[PDB]
This record gives structure tokens, C-alpha cells and sequence, in this order.
């Protein structure tokens, strides 16, 4: 019944560790995607204020 | 506080300066390892004549001086050009003075004495730092994955390591060197990429390639029936848009650059590849920890941040094991800096105060006593 | 050996869970802000289109 | 209970000591004779400077330090050293304080008069036990088999004896050592199974080829047609499963390696082997006491372990014993602790008291007192 409990075991700590893998790089891709967001409503709003001071 | 705050903790690379106070959590600099000598007389508009430029300013005015890099595949080749790299560190990027900061920097696997005792030199006589440590690089990265024993495979810009250590002491008759790293990787992503039927032309087109390499590159197990896999053509393929619009396709390519470091045979290379010396490594170890190195296989470095490289090397060193054996290849997220965590814990740790070099020590025992 | 092997499994499929759980929620709040990202870059460029235009 | 519950006994052996409470009926204690100076300065983590290391921890850290052994062949050749041993087995093994427990010792069978008289200057002077008493090691073995005459033969991992007892005065010219043991048997069989085409290379191969031998060894009766036996190729074979999964096989050395014991000759040993010895201190004895010694063979220590020991004892000494003897091989289960356990009942009995040597006696007649 070991060698089963044991693999399962395994199976289960490796399927583990690659979904806390694949996690660290999607929250990471993350502030990443959030922060360049960010970062461009304000390049945004900015021109948007130009223009309408030019216009 | 005195210098709870004040330890500094400096890795360099052959690639990357990495650099900040011990305590944080990751480096506060981190930058090319160039010195940039101009190869024409002027001036950019409002600056005066520079002799020299280092790190980012380096890179980006590289079309008028003579680039070079000081640590050679992990070894600092060149002293003139290192103290320079130094310099730019403490006063341009932390903008500490080091005459009243302790200095933690790190070495190379089999770094020779000689080294260990030049940068020595450097610090307490030309830069007069109060105290400092050279840790070994592999060391630290162990230990901030916790551990004492263990075998860190350890990958970064010009060198990759295999430096089998035991309740800390690392085993000089063990450690492996193999001469590529990121740096090959990338050239040879740029051919394998041109050879798709593409031009990397101007200098804006070469170090996106780098880039291209980072984000989208793996390392698939089974890179047998991937290849396969990517001749039936699924959704493997994945386009990046270059500086303009320029849509470049890599579908399978993308894993064909890091199947390089298993494969050195891809590149010319007559070497073996990380995974079996991980295990030659190993084999070449007392008997008795051969099960512990093989149950703490921690990875570092750059170059060991491609998905599924801890899989692919799972599997790799499961089936030349004896299966009676327990294999675990320890793959942290933070990796690209596991070498400057180690050396924030250490140095920032209360036991750790009784091993700084002091100046104490220096002018009365020579370079001799930091280099144990 | 066995009273350990079958607990470590036990502890570990539930940390699976937890962790695969958290990213279905960290990798759907992103299809939304990269949407989002996107979004406001096109609405960047037409303003910055328009006011070089204008101006 | 002032000294029922109070009385310790230390049986000091050339590979193991054996230590606990005289009333228990196993050893409370029991680890290598070894003590361990290390090779190099430096620490483990959390510990300071160790200077020495005894037992387990002296075998687990064996690559850092120079592994001495202060008993060879039985008899104390160094004591710094098992001073070194003595302090290991109070303090921390049975964590008692020795200045008020009574310690039953064991020494050797011709154990030389000046090692009795300084192990009690020792004993008293730097330990400063309450009283002591040193018994001999055949006659604690044949006494925890109930009996007082019989003939022992002592087995254990440096020496080999025959000490044949007469109502319970050890027979000092008719005693013989045979210097081979557990010690030389486990590097036989590692040649032996190296010689199978095998490979013992690293720590955690070595130490393992002793619990092949413990496990899997066997002394087979008619050694002669098992040899025979082995070629026609039984399901006699025997394999173990190493650290990891290398299943090493052992069909038929699993018998050659006890078979050395009765022939000393498979290892370039000219001396004659255990039950010849039986037999000739036998014919060294007294004519009228050879039926009584025939009659009790009792045998006792880790080398005597080897199952159907007792079987080829009977045969080999009934065709060389006058037909009208009888023969009788006494093999207890727990013998590989007979003389402690015979220890445990002596210095736990009603009326041993009265042989106890106490400081009194010391203080006031010098080491002699003991010596007897």
C-alpha cells in the first residue's frame, strides 16, 4: 500500500511545486502588467491635457 | 546599527554588478559589468571630457568607446577595470562612502588565493572600507535556501558551477566549471533566430535578442517529442513586437536555445552538459553524502530562470541514480539573485559579526588573514 | 515510515490546492488588467495622434 | 536501592562498549569504541571548537578527524583515550554523575596486572566512583548462562578466546586468543563480494557491507557440499537492496565469509581456527575436568551471531571429542550482550556486595587491593 501512498505522494508534491512555479511567473508578469498600465494612464492623461491646451 | 545597516553586500558577476545593504531583500543596483573607454576626443552637450564610463552609461554610449569587461568567466582578469567598477558602486550607485561601511563581497568556486587576497587589498587600502568578507558564490546560495549541504548548480552570464558543499565547507575537489552560460546563449539564440530567416542588423535589433531569450524561452522535458510537436504545429509558436512594429515568430526555436545547456553539442562544444556533471560532481563526492547532495540540488543563477528547467533536470538526474535514491532539484523563485540573498542574511545575522575582516586585523596580519 | 509518508501526502495535496486555487483568482484578475492595459494604450495613441495632428 | 538501582556496567570492547544499569536486562548504551580528533579547524553550525568527538558522532563525522581506537584486541593500549571513552559513557550516554554509582567494569582474559591496577587508579582517582569491581569478560558469559563450569568461546570484533572456567576460576594456561574477529570478517567479505564484480567505492558503500554480514551471513554445516550446492544454483542466493536501488546479489559468499572462522587459511592466517582451539584448550586442562568442559561450550559475542554456528561447533568438535563424551554447544539468543548480562546479575545481586572494592579499601591499600 506504500510504494502507492509514497507515489501518490510524489505525483501530488510535483504537481505541487509546478502550479507554485507557474504562479510566482504569472503574479510576477503581474506587477510587471499592472504597474506598465498604470504607468501609461498617465502618459495618457497627460498628452490629453496637451492636446487640448494645442487645440 | 552601526553597521546593521551599514553592511554592504556586493556580487559580481560577469555580466551583472548586483549591490545594496544588507538587510534588504534584494540588491538596490544592479548593472553591466563594462568600462567604457572612448575612442574619440568630445563631449556630450553640457558634460565635460570623460575618461571612463561604466555600467549603463557604458552600454548606451557604446557606439564611441572601447568596451571591456574585468571578470572573465567569473574571475576578475583585469584589477584597473575592476577598482573602477567598485568605485561606480559605492559613490555613483548605493552613493555611500565606504570608509565607514563593512563590505561583504563574493568569489568564485576555486577563486585563487592570490584574487582572495588582492580585492583585499583593494578594499582596505584603497578604499579604506572598516571591515569586509569574500563569501564563496554557491555557498550563499545555498544558504539562503535554507540549507548546509547540498549541490548548487549555479549558472549566470560567463561561467556555470557545480559546487557540492558540506555543512558549509565546499568541496574543492568536487566543483565543476563549464564555460557557458547566458552569454553563448544568447548568440546563439541570435543565429538560430536569423536562420529562421531574419536580420538582427542594427544595434537596436542585436539587444532585443537577449530579451526575446528571457521572456520567451524554455526548457521542455522531453525536447524529443517537442520538436515533434512542433512540426504538427499547435499553438506552440509566439510572436514578439520588436522596438517598432515589426512582428517577429519564434514557435520552436524557443526551446531549442536552452536544450543548449543539456545539448553543448548545439554550439560546438565537446563538453558534457549540466546535468550529467551535476552527477559527476556527485560521483566524485565521499559515498556517504551522496544522498544528501542528492536530495538538495539548489539552483542559481540567470541562466537556471527558464521554465521547466528543474523538471527537465529532475528527470535528468532521476534515471542516471540508483533508484534507491532520493533526488530533489531546489529551484527558488527569487534564483537570479540566491548569491546576494545569501550574503544580505549572513552579513545582516547576529553571528556573523565575529567573522568580518577588520582593518584591526589587516594592518597587523597581511592580505594572508581574510584569505583562511 | 508510513504513518509519515501518508501524512507528508496529505499536507502537501492540500498545499496543491491552495496554491492552484489562488491562481485561477492571481491569472483571472489579469486577462482583466492586461485587457484593461491594452485598452487605455489604444486610446494613448489615438490622443497622441490627434494632438500631433492638431498641433 | 542506594546502589540496587545504583550499580553500572561497562563492558569496554574492541569495536563496541556496552553500558547501563546493572537490573536492566540489555545495555542501556551501547556505540563505537572510537574517539576522533579532527583533521582541520573550523565548526558546525550552532556549535563551537570541539576538540575531540566519541562514538557516533567520532563514525558520522569520520571524513573530518583521525579515528583512533584505544582498545586493541581487547586490551586498553591508550588511556588519554578511553579516559576519553569512560567520561563519554557516564556523562552523556547514561548521563549519570559516576561519584555515587558503584561501576562494574570488564576486562580481558590475561589482561595484564598493571591495566587492572590502572584502570581502578582511574576509576577511583579521576572519576571518583563510590566503589568498582572488574570482572573477566568469558566468566560474566558463562555465569549469565546460569552455569560456573563450562568453556567460552569469545567472539567479538578485535579478538577471539577460549576461556575455559572451573566453578568460576578462569583457567589462565589453558585460555587461547586467536587474534581474527567481526572486524577481519567484514573486510573478507568485501573482498569476497568486490571479487563478485562489485564496487564498494564511496563511505556509504563501506559501511554498508557490514549489515550484508550481520543480515545475510550464515555458517553452513557441511560447508563442503554447499559450495557444491551453490553451483547447481538453488534459490540460495540473497539479494540486498543498497542505500538507493542498486540491488547487489549475494548467493553463495554469504557463507564463505564464517567459513573463514573454522579455516583462517582464506585469509592468509596460518593459526589454527575456533573449534580445533575449542578442542585444544580442552586437552590443556585437567583429564578429570575434560568431561564437564565438553559438556558446556557456551558461546558468546557479535561473531558468534552467525546462524548454524552452533550446528557445525557440535560436528566439528564431536569427530575430534573421544566418543564416549558428550558434547554441548550453548548458543544463547542474546549473547551478543552475555557479558554484560551476566554483569547485570552479578552487580545486581544480594550478595556481591561484600566483593564491591570501595574507596575505603583504596584509599588505604593502594591499586593492589583490586588486582586481587
Amino acid at each position: 500500500d506504500l510504494e502507492r501512498a509514497e507515489e501518490r505522494a510524489e505525483l501530488s508534491e510535483g504537481k505541487c511545486a509546478e502550479l507554485e512555479e507557474e504562479l510566482k511567473t504569472v503574479t510576477n508578469n503581474l506587477k510587471s502588467l499592472e504597474a506598465q498600465a498604470e504607468k501609461y494612464s498617465q502618459k495618457e492623461d497627460k498628452y490629453e491635457e496637451e492636446i487640448k491646451v494645442l487645440s | 546599527d552601526e553597521d546593521e545597516t551599514t553592511a554592504l553586500v556586493c556580487d559580481n558577476g560577469s555580466g551583472l554588478v548586483k549591490a545594496g545593504f544588507a538587510g534588504d531583500d534584494a540588491p538596490r543596483a544592479v548593472f553591466p559589468s563594462i568600462v567604457g573607454r572612448p575612442r574619440h576626443q568630445g563631449v556630450m552637450v553640457g558634460m565635460g571630457q570623460k575618461d571612463s564610463y561604466v555600467g549603463d552609461e557604458a552600454q548606451s554610449k557604446r557606439g564611441i568607446l572601447t568596451l571591456k569587461y574585468p571578470i572573465e568567466h567569473g574571475i576578475i582578469t583585469n584589477w584597473d577595470d575592476m577598482e573602477k567598477i567598485w568605485h561606480h558602486t559605492f559613490y555613483n550607485e548605493l552613493r555611500v562612502a565606504p570608509e565607514e561601511h563593512p563590505t561583504l563581497l563574493t568569489e568564485a568556486p576555486l577563486n585563487p588565493k592570490a584574487n582572495r587576497e588582492k580585492m583585499t587589498q583593494i578594499m582596505f587600502e584603497t578604499f579604506n572600507v572598516p571591515a569586509m568578507y569574500v563569501a564563496i558564490q554557491a555557498v550563499l546560495s545555498l544558504y539562503a535556501s535554507g540549507r548546509t549541504t547540498g549541490i548548487v548548480l549555479d549558472s549566470g552570464d560567463g561561467v556555470t558551477h557545480n559546487v557540492p558543499i558540506y555543512e558549509g565547507y565546499a568541496l574543492p575537489h568536487a566543483i565543476m566549471r563549464l564555460d557557458l552560460a547566458g552569454r553563448d546563449l544568447t548568440d546563439y539564440l541570435m543565429k538560430i533566430l536569423t536562420e529562421r530567416g531574419y536580420s538582427f542588423v542594427t544595434t537596436a535589433e542585436r539587444e532585443i535578442v537577449r530579451d526575446i531569450k528571457e521572456k520567451l524561452c524554455y526548457v521542455a522535458l522531453d525536447f524529443e517529442n517537442e520538436m515533434a510537436t512542433a512540426a504538427s504545429s499547435s499553438s506552440l509558436e509566439k510572436s514578439y513586437e520588436l522596438p517598432d512594429g515589426q512582428v517577429i515568430t519564434i514557435g520552436n526555436e524557443r526551446f531549442r536555445c536552452p536544450e543548449t545547456l543539456f545539448q553543448p553539442s548545439f554550439i560546438g562544444m565537446e563538453s558534457a552538459g549540466i546535468h550529467e556533471t551535476t552527477y559527476n560532481s556527485i560521483m566524485k563526492c565521499d559515498i556517504d553524502i551522496r544522498k544528501d547532495l542528492y536530495a538538495n540540488n539548489v539552483m542559481s543563477g540567470g541562466t537556471t530562470m527558464y521554465p521547466g528547467i528543474a523538471d527537465r533536470m529532475q528527470k535528468e538526474i532521476t534515471a542516471l541514480a540508483p533508484s534507491t535514491m532520493k533526488i530533489k532539484i531546489i529551484a527558488p523563485p527569487e534564483r537570479k539573485y540566491s548569491v546576494w540573498i545569501g550574503g544580505s542574511i549572513l552579513a545582516s545575522l547576529s553571528t556573523f559579526q565575529q567573522m568580518w575582516i577588520t582593518k584591526q586585523e589587516y594592518d597587523e596580519a597581511g592580505p594572508s588573514i581574510v584569505h583562511r
